[PDB]
């Protein structure tokens, strides 16, 4: 039971329940010292500092009283502010430094004595770029919060550049959460496709705007680049008509997966949730899950070196660590099945950016897996009951047809009755006796009904699109 | 929807359904007529204290230096501010309040004087 | 013990001391724009330099005397695109159909 400490620090509420990331570090730990699996001759210790948020002094203050303690890895907090002091100190003295968040990486920092398990901005986008084109669209229409989106979106932001598309931009007011201005302005901008970037609560807060505002028609296409799309309690849109997409890097098919869910659940609802806030309540957060899966990989690059010892490093003392050398290659070299599945390290800069991101959608049952992706083999979406369950193509033997036609004073009237009558019969004119006598000499099964547009259909040239009939058709 | 407020020293416009929001989808046009040699003193009283950082569409109320949707363009206010008091001489305002087909307002609350 | 402070010109080098100076009430200058952090309640410090939040806003004032109808910006590195959202977000009123490269 070689002990061993884990640099631990957590951004925190300062009141309430735990840091969700911070207990997600102890239930890690805490498996580790019961199954045998891994590290039979070790048992991992650890310690627990909290600091401010945004507070880089702070920070590093507590970073070196760690290093005084001694630890093997110090997990950064989740914010660029820290991150970055918390980094170079890690480097300074030679111990790993783990992260979890994407940050602004700094344009030409030298140090390599740091991962980063949240995967890349820049790999994700580029899916995102191929997801668009699959769909095959031309006015996407983007919206982040954080200047820093536009940092994390460049690669889809260039774009314009290559494939042929239109794309505006619009930022979320910073305070109030109040699209109704913006929603509003997306509605007569007739803006359908729409990217988001997000925390996920305001994804949820959003949507019931749109919801109230309406939007929420069959003709919208949301797309959120947030990963936990899965929390997302989608059940009063399901019936709605829209397709939400965003990828889950939590691979949830593993049975070790769902188990892990409910332990997390039975000591994670133990903390009481928000009702309101639109949720899954009591789910695992790919923060979370990261922060789990890193205690792993930690825990296998720890696994070959049993010459580690815990040096009491002065910062002040501006000599570096010494076993870090190699125990940092051992952790760049790591490979690993964790909640993610696969986890690698780009030897390049070391961060990773090969992994396998899973598709979904909102299917009218819920949200479910209809496809994968990686960075190599591009979009390997699996076209299944496409035409066919069978692949095979087949028609309905019977029929199912439906007419559409515009009020024509002499044409197509609505049946002048003070007693209501509706279905396929509440019409009469000439169109509709040119319909009758279609079923009468074919049998037809149609079902009559207007358009919104209630024209013959137009040609938009505002975007080359067709409007009524001509759209529908 | 419209109010004659024709023949009075002052008198009292507002949006209709003054305190409460103002209605939907309304496009009523308001007159005022000055006899000659008269100065016009509109006086705007507005409801909520706050600056709105974007002058948007949907929801305008227009001015007019003569006879409306016709004279000569005064200015389009938006927002929650109150504008700034308005003095012609030209004897006729002519003013309409327009509506979005949603979200409304507080409404919003005037007073003319001739002189 | 000083009682201010010249500072650093990268983005790392400077909030560290500026979370530092702040930290003890020394007060802090700076030259070289950078990242403000949105959130961030620290108040002990100052930046001459003529923040972008205007140059965008004026750059996009010539792009409009120039009456331009089509314009590519081309920056160097990631921060630039931050420095310049005040101007990317045009297209939502105007028309510039614009590229980035
Ligand atoms: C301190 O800085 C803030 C932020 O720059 C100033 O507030 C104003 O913020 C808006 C943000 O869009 C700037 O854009 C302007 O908005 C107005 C109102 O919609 C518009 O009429 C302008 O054409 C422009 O789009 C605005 O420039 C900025 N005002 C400034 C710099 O005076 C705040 O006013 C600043 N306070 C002081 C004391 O300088
Ligand atoms: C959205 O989902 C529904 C149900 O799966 C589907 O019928 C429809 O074709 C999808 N596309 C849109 C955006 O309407
Ligand atoms: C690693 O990073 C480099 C950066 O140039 C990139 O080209 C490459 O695709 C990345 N992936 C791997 C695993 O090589
Ligand atoms: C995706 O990859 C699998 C690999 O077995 C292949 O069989 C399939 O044809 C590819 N494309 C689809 C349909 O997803």
């Amino acid at each position: 039971t070689h002990v061993l400490r884990f640099g631990g620090i957590f951004e925190y509420v300062e009141s309430g329940p735990m840091g969700a990331e911070e207990l997600a570090f102890r239930f890690a730990v805490n498996t580790i010292n019961r199954n045998r699996t891994l590290l039979p001759n070790t048992t991992l210790t650890y310690d627990t500092q909290k600091i401010n948020l945004y507070d880089s002094f702070e920070a590093s203050k507590k970073a070196c009283d760690q290093l005084s303690l001694g630890v093997a890895a110090i997990l950064g907090p989740s914010h660029s502010s820290s991150a970055n002091a918390v980094q170079s100190i890690c480097n300074a003295l030679g111990v790993p430094h783990i992260q979890t968040r994407w940050k602004h990486q700094v344009s030409d920092n030298k140090d390599s004595f740091y991962v980063s398990l949240y995967p890349d901005f820049s790999s994700l986008s580029r899916a995102i770029l191929d997801l668009v084109q699959f769909f095959k669209w031309k006015t996407v229409t983007v919206v982040y919060d954080d200047s820093t989106g536009l940092i994390r979106l460049q690669e889809l932001i260039k774009a314009p550049s290559r494939y042929n598309l239109r794309l505006k931009i619009r930022q979320l007011p910073a305070d109030t959460k109040d699209a109704k201005p913006l929603l509003k302005e997306m509605k007569r901008g007739k803006e359908f496709h729409v990217i988001f970037d997000c925390s996920h609560e305001m994804a949820a807060g959003i949507l019931k705007q749109a919801l109230a505002m309406g939007m929420m028609t069959e003709y919208y296409h949301y797309i959120f680049t947030t990963l936990d799309l899965f929390a997302l309690d989608v059940e009063p849109y399901r019936y709605s008509g829209v397709n939400m997409t965003g990828f889950r890097i939590l691979n949830t098919e593993n049975t070790q997966v769902s188990s892990i869910i409910e332990k997390w659940s039975m000591e994670r609802l133990q903390a009481p949730p928000k009702p309101d806030s639109g949720l899954l309540d009591g789910f695992m957060t790919t923060d979370a899950a990261l922060m789990y899966d890193a205690v792993h990989v930690v825990s296998v690059a720890v696994q070959q070196f049993p010459q580690m010892t815990v040096s009491s490093l002065q910062c002040n003392r501006h000599k570096p660590w010494r076993f870090g050398t190699r125990f940092m290659s051992l952790i760049k070299e790591a490979h690993w099945e964790g909640l993610t599945g696969r986890i690698t390290f780009n030897k390049t800069n070391g961060l990773r950016t090969d992994f396998d991101l899973d598709v979904i959608s909102l299917k009218e049952e819920g949200l479910e897996k209809i496809g994968t992706w990686d960075p190599a083999s591009g979009l390997n979406m699996t076209e299944s009951q496409k035409g066919k369950p069978a692949n095979i193509t087949d028609s309905l033997s019977n029929r199912s047809l439906i007419v559409t036609t515009i009020l024509e004073e002499p044409y197509v009237l609505f049946k002048k009755s003070d007693k209501p009558l509706y279905g396929n019969d509440r019409f009469e004119g000439y169109c509709i006796d040119l319909l009758r006598e279609l079923s009468t000499i074919l049998g037809f099964t149609y079902e009559i009904r207007l358009v919104e547009d209630g024209k013959y259909g137009a040609q938009d040239d505002v975007n080359g699109q067709w409007n009524g009939m001509v759209r529908e058709l | 929807c419209g109010i004659w407020v024709r023949t009075s020293n002052g008198g009292h416009f507002a949006s209709p359904n003054y305190p409460d929001s103002y209605p939907p989808n309304k496009e009523c046009i308001y007159i005022l007529e000055a006899a000659p040699r008269q100065r016009i003193e509109l006086t705007f009283d507005e409801r909520y204290y706050i600056e709105p950082s974007f002058e948007c569409r949907f929801d305008h109320l227009e001015v007019r230096d003569g006879p409306f949707g016709f004279s000569p363009l005064i200015d389009r206010y938006c927002g929650m501010k109150s504008p700034a008091l308005i003095r012609s001489t030209g004897r006729f305002m002519w003013i309409k309040f327009s509506s979005d087909e949603e979200l409304e307002g507080l409404g919003f609350r005037a007073k003319y004087s001739f002189i």
